[PDB]
């Protein structure tokens, strides 16, 4: 029943509000790559296991831009030559009718004819 | 056109090898065309000029485009009188593939032939 997965959901979120109001902050945003706020804790004087996560603890610093994604929309491609035949069979996509085009190929043009 | 007469701008040749190179589509033929038209002595003003330029040539694959070329062409005005219905529809049908302009001459027009197919 979809209603299952929506409760699982639902308490899973439930779950990072308690916690990030337990910390101290009020967004996922404030708190994605502040390494600052984890430590490491040993099992106990009877294992003697000398993990060390520090490895995976580094804090590289940023510099001036975040620590995220702060750009809107995918990354766009050069245009190859479909551009121009867009440009041209337009009658087809208005009307309907038949067409016929000549052009010259590149070994510098890839995709030709993926955008129509 | 006789064997004694004048010389004429369309000959026997000239119009078979047109027709082949035309119905085969083969571009030698029309090269082979152009070689038999442009090598007649003078016959036009036209002939009488030359082409000469002073820049070095470029290659060919840089020159604009075919259908950016096509589109400067159309067909002169043929009225439905003179011409065949059957003529008058195959030029209206090939020049509306290529993008250019055909042309409707006098004696108006079908009106039954105003949506496509």
């Amino acid at each position: 029943t979809p209603e299952k997965v929506v409760n699982l959901f639902t308490f899973l979120a439930e779950e990072v509000r308690e916690i990030l109001a337990g910390l101290g902050f009020r967004s996922l945003n404030e708190v994605i790559g502040r390494t600052d706020l984890l430590h490491q804790v040993s099992r106990g004087a009877e294992h003697l296991d000398d993990l060390d996560l520090n490895p995976r603890l580094a804090q590289v610093d940023p510099g001036e831009n975040a620590r995220y994604c702060t750009l809107q929309g995918r990354n766009e491609v050069p245009d190859t030559l479909d551009a121009r035949i867009v440009a041209d069979a337009r009658p087809l996509f208005e009307e309907g009718e038949k067409m016929q085009l000549a052009y010259n190929a590149r070994n510098t043009q890839r995709a030709i004819g993926t955008r129509l | 056109f006789r064997k004694s007469g004048d010389r004429h701008g369309w000959e026997g040749g000239v119009i078979h090898t047109l027709q082949q190179a035309v119905t085969n589509d083969s571009y030698t033929t029309f090269k082979k065309y152009s070689e038999q038209v442009n090598k007649r002595p003078p016959m036009q003003l036209r002939d009488l000029l030359e082409l000469r330029s002073t820049k070095a040539p470029v290659p060919v694959d840089e020159v604009e485009s075919i259908t950016a070329i096509r589109k400067r062409f159309i067909t002169p005005g043929m009225s439905m009188g003179a011409l065949s219905p059957e003529a008058h529809g195959t030029l209206n049908v090939a020049m509306n593939r290529i993008g250019a302009k055909s042309d409707s001459g006098e004696g108006g027009e079908d009106p039954a032939r105003f949506r496509p197919d």
